[PDB]
């Protein structure tokens, strides 16, 4: 806590079922490496009976800002 | 007369459809979103849960009102 | 058959399993271990018991023979085991190859996951021709 | 016992309470006026 | 394609995940970090039918794969006899 | 075990029937199956359908011939 | 008698074409199947969980659209 | 006055109908009830649809050939309210279903887990958000278009 | 099932998402469930695996 770690992130990909909806995160990546961290979190579902998935951040556009 | 408006609605209805049908086709073997974007064929794609809505908006509606009016008169 | 008797896995009659398109072409068979005499459940609809021998049962087509297992694992043991047998012999060794038990690490073999860009927007569409010079053939 | 800024629930089908009803209460104009299809104004 | 159904995801962890699907997929094949570090889509696929149990659980997180196909054996149908 | 229909492929060895059906109601989809190039496409649909007006001339031929020598006039 | 069949041609090519329209205006996907395409057109069904998924190809809303141009056109 | 006939004032074909028909309602020279206390043809079903005689009001009311009864309303020689005045009837009426429809939902969404409050009903039919809709001078057609549903929420 | 097994409350459920399989009717909102609870709602595979009651 400082900058900005899991505040607010809308989704940008268009594939992921509540893209352009922003909903909550988490435990967002630490280290220099991969390519697949973050986890986010929204109330609505989606098509399969669970649905709390992780998106990475080239994109999240979160977008302004 | 009347064998021969139809073969001629028959058709051309049957058209229409294959008119509709070859035209989402485009969309998927041919078309090209990198080739065409900005651009007023997209725009189209891009807009378009609104356009299926109010086109089912003019249905239900349409719909019922027909229907209220001809039971109603039955 | 009967000069030569070889069985393992008892049954008795049933119009199931196995008929002419597992000799004219391929055939398939499942084999395993068992501690006492028990009795089973069967694919094709009939059912028998156990005891041993090599418990080799053989069978028609090979998604039929590993339901034992999304059952016959639910009635102990580690050992089940099936392969692949032909008119004449191998290639295809079925059950056999390198580990097993679907979720282990050794080697690769295969799979890949991608095609040649990945599942990120193809809303890109089918893109050249078909065309015998640009690798679209994987 | 019922203030201010919403209040207690209700059932699945209170609807059925409601088809029933309201809109019942309506044969209940439509008796009163026995008749419609343009109507005299108040 | 001749099997090509997609259910990749991006954890391809199987653990209270995925498993059901009869042979077809002998996967675990840990790509170089990947959290329960286990990867892609599949194993060598010409072997079994076309089930789409393949998702229905443990996700693909866009498609889910089905029949797709098309050239298609008969070992790859139940009905070759 | 043959080997059959001459465009495609994944249909030509298939051992049930669908071999058939699926053959006829293929043949005129020409852009992408085996046969097929941007070139061959094209001209495979213009000496098809001149193989069309052609078809329409022999439908109005005999239109014109159960009419002549009876079927009032 | 006219202020009505004129009503129900008119709830014909509308319902017929948001099912086209929509037909078409996805040929290429959506949520439910995002990656709908390569083959696009006729690859009839999918498998069972997402929701159930089924008649989502851009032919089986053709395949679909067909019943209503059999209903206007009649 | 316009394509079909006049309304009641005079309609011949009308007249016909009023009374032939109905009035075999009769049909029965009797049937009985000389005194009886049940069997109502007899008194109103007819007279209730009849003593609507040479009057039903007067209501202008087109009437074509049958002499059953037409609607215009393009608001001129007589027929205006057989669309206007039942017409934002039923505009008012309905958007004051929904604006509360966009209210007993606008509502929710907050505070703890509020995931299906609405399978059962917080305040029944909203019975708070309520009145809103008569409630509603002006209301959508101006703070619809102009913030809350704000172009921003757009 | 969890309010208030066992002994300890007359107190009867009404009030908290769900009941009928077991990341059931989840928190997580959804339609599919309302004709679920209607269909299938005598059935035998759930409200116990145990005969006894059935048949009660
Ligand atoms: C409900 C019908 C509608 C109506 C009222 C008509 C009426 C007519 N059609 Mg017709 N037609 C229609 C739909 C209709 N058609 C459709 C949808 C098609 C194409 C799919 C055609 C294709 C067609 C052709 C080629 C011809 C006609 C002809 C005619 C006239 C023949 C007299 C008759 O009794 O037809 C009654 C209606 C029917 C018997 C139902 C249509 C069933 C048939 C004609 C189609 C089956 C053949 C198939 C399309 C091709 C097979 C190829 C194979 C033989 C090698 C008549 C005016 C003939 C003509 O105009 O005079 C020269 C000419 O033969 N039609
Ligand atoms: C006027 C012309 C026109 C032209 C030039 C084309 C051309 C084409 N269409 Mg097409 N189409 C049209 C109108 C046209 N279409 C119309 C009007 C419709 C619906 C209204 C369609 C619906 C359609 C579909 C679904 C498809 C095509 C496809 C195609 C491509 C392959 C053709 C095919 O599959 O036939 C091969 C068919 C046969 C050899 C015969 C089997 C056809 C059956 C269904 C018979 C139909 C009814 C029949 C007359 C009843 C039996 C007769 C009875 C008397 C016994 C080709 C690009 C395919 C495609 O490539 O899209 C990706 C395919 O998807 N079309
Ligand atoms: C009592 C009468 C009769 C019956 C049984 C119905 C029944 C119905 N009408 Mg309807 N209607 C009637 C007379 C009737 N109408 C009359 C006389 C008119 C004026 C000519 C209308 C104009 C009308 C419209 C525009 C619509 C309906 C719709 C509907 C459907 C109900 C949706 C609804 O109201 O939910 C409760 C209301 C809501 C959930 C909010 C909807 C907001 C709507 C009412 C917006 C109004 C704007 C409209 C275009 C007016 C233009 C104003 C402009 C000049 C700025 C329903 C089956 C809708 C439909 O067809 O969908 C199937 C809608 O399209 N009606
Ligand atoms: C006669 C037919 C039956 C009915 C009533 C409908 C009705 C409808 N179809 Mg449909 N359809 C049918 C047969 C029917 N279809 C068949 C056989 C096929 C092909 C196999 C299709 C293929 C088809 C397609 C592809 C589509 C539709 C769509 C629609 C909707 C279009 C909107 C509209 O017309 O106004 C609305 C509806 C009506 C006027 C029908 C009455 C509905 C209300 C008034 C119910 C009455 C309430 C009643 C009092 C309460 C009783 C319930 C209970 C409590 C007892 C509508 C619901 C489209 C759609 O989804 O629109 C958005 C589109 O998807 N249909
Ligand atoms: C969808 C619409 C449609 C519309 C606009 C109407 C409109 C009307 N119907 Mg009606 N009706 C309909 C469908 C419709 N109906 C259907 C589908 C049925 C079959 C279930 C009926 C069965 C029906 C009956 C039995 C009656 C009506 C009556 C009426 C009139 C009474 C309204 C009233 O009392 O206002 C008074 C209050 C205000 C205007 C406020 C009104 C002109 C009544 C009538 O008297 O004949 C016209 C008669 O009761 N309707
Ligand atoms: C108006 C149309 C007519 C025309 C011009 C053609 C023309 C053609 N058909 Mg064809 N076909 C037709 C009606 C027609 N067909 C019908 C009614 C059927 C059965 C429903 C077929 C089933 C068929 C098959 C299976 C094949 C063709 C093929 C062909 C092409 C090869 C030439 C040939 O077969 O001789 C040629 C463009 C061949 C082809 O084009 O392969 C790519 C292929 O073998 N056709
Ligand atoms: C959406 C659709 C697309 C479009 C743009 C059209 C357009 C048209 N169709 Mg049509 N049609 C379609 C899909 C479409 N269709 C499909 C999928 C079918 C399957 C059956 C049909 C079947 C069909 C038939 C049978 C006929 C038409 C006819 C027509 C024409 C009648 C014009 C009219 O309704 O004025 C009505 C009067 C007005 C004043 C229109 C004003 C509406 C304005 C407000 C437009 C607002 C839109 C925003 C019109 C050019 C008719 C025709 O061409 O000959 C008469 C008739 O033949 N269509
Ligand atoms: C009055 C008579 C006329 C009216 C009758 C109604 C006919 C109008 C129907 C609407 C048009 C659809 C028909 C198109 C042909 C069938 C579907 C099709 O496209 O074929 C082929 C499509 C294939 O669909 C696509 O194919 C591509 C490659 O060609 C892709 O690889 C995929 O397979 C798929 O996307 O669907 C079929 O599989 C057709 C099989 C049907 C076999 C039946 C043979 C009987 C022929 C009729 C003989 C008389
Ligand atoms: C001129 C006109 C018109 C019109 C109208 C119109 C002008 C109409 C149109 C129509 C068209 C259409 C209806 C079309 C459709 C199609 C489409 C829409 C398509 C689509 C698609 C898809 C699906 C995708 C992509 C591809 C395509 C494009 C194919 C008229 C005129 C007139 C009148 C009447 C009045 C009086 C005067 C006059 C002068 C006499
Ligand atoms: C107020 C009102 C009303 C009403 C009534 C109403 C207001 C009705 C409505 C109803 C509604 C409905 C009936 C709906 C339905 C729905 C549906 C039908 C859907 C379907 C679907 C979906 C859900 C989606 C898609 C799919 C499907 C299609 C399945 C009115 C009143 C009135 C009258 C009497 C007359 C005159 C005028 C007035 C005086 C004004
Ligand atoms: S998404 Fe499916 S099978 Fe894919 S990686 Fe996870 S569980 Fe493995
Ligand atoms: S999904 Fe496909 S590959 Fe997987 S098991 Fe089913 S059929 Fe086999
Ligand atoms: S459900 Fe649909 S897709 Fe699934 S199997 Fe049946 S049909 Fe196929």
């Amino acid at each position: 806590i400082g900058p900005k770690r899991g505040s607010k992130v809308k989704i940008l990909r268009r594939e992921s079922y509540w893209f352009k909806n922003v909903g909550s995160v988490v435990a967002v990546d630490q280290d220099p490496k991969t390519r697949y961290p973050v986890v986010v979190r929204f109330a609505k579902v989606n098509y399969a009976n669970i649905s709390t998935n992780n998106y990475a951040l080239d994109e999240v556009e979160e977008v302004a800002a | 007369q009347a064998a021969l408006y139809t073969h001629h609605q028959y058709i051309a209805g049957f058209i229409m459809t294959g008119a509709f049908a070859h035209g989402p086709i485009f969309f998927i073997r041919d078309y090209n979103p990198e080739q065409n974007a900005d651009n007023v064929l997209a725009r189209m794609l891009e807009h378009k849960e609104a356009i299926i809505s109010h086109l089912s908006w003019a249905s239900l509606f349409l719909g019922f009102h027909t229907l209220g009016l001809y039971v109603h008169n039955d | 058959e009967l000069d030569p008797n070889t069985p393992s896995p008892i049954f008795a009659g049933s119009t199931g399993g196995l008929l002419r398109k597992a000799q004219v072409e391929e055939f398939y068979v499942i084999t395993w271990e068992s501690p006492k005499e028990q009795i089973f459940e069967m694919p094709t609809g009939g059912a028998a018991i156990m005891r041993e021998g090599p418990n080799l049962l053989k069978l028609a087509r090979k998604e039929q023979c590993l339901a034992l297992g999304t059952r016959l694992r639910s009635k102990y043991k580690i050992k089940y085991q099936f392969y692949r047998v032909f008119p004449s012999g191998e290639v295809q060794y079925l059950h056999p190859k390198d580990g097993v038990y679907p979720e282990k690490v050794n080697p690769g073999r295969q799979g890949v996951g991608l095609n040649m860009r990945s599942i990120g927007k193809n809303v890109s569409p089918i893109e050249v021709k078909f065309t015998g010079k640009q690798p679209y053939d994987l | 016992m019922r203030d201010f800024k919403t209040y207690l629930s209700v059932a699945p089908v209170l609807s059925t309470l409601w088809f029933g009803s309201l809109a019942g209460l309506l044969i209940e104009i439509n008796r009163f006026f026995p008749d419609a299809l343009t109507f005299p104004f108040f | 394609m001749s099997h090509s159904v997609k259910i990749y995801d991006t954890c391809i962890g199987c653990t209270q995940c995925v498993r059901a699907c009869p042979t077809d997929v002998l996967e675990m094949i840990p790509w170089g970090g990947c959290k329960a570090k286990q990867i892609a889509s599949a194993p060598r696929t010409e072997d079994c039918v076309g089930c789409k149990r393949c998702e229905s659980a443990c996700p693909t997180d866009f498609l889910s794969v089905r029949v797709y196909l098309w050239h298609e054996t008969t070992r790859s149908m139940g009905l070759a006899y | 075990a043959l080997r059959i229909p001459r465009f495609s492929q994944g249909i030509a060895q298939d051992p049930t029937t669908r071999r058939i059906w699926f053959g006829i109601a293929t043949a005129h989809d020409f852009e992408s199956h085996d046969d097929i190039t941007e070139g061959r496409l094209y001209q495979n649909i213009f000496a098809s359908h001149f193989g069309q007006l052609a078809i329409i001339f022999l439908w109005t031929s005999g239109n014109l011939f159960h009419v002549a020598w009876q079927g009032n006039f | 008698g006219d202020f009505l069949v004129h009503h129900a041609i008119a709830l014909g090519l509308h319902t017929t074409t948001l099912i086209l329209v929509k037909g078409a205006l996805d040929a290429r996907g959506s949520k439910l199947m995002p990656d709908k395409k390569d083959f696009g057109y006729s690859f009839p069904c999918d498998g069972p969980g997402r929701g159930g998924t089924c008649d989502i190809s851009a032919w089986d809303d053709f395949y679909l659209a067909v019943f209503w141009m059999l209903n206007t056109i009649g | 006055d316009i394509a079909g006939l006049t309304p009641c004032k005079e309609s011949k074909q009308f007249a016909k109908r009023e009374k032939q028909a109905l009035k075999k309602l009769q049909a029965s020279l009797k049937l009985y009830a000389d005194d009886s206390a049940p069997a109502l043809a007899i008194k109103a079903t007819m007279e209730k649809t009849k003593k609507r005689f040479d009057n039903y009001g007067k209501y202008g009311l087109l009437c074509g050939s049958d002499g059953l009864p037409h609607l215009i309303v393009s608001g001129d020689q007589r027929h205006w309210g057989e669309f206007i005045t039942p017409g934002i009837l039923f505009l008012y009426i309905a958007g004051w279903i929904g604006w509360v429809g966009r209210s007993y939902l606008i509502a929710i969404r907050d505070e703890k887990k509020p995931t299906q409050k609405e399978i059962i009903i917080d305040v029944p039919l909203a019975s708070s958000l309520l009145f809103r809709g008569f409630s509603w001078p002006v209301a959508a057609y101006r703070e619809l278009l102009n913030g809350e549903l704000v172009d921003n929420n757009f | 099932l969890v309010d208030r097994d066992p002994i300890k409350t007359s107190f009867e459920q009404w009030a908290k998402p769900g009941h009928f399989s077991r990341t059931i009717a989840k928190g997580p909102d959804t339609t599919t469930w309302i004709w679920n609870l209607h269909a299938d709602a005598h059935d035998f595979d759930s409200h116990t695996s145990d005969l006894e009651e059935i048949s009660r």
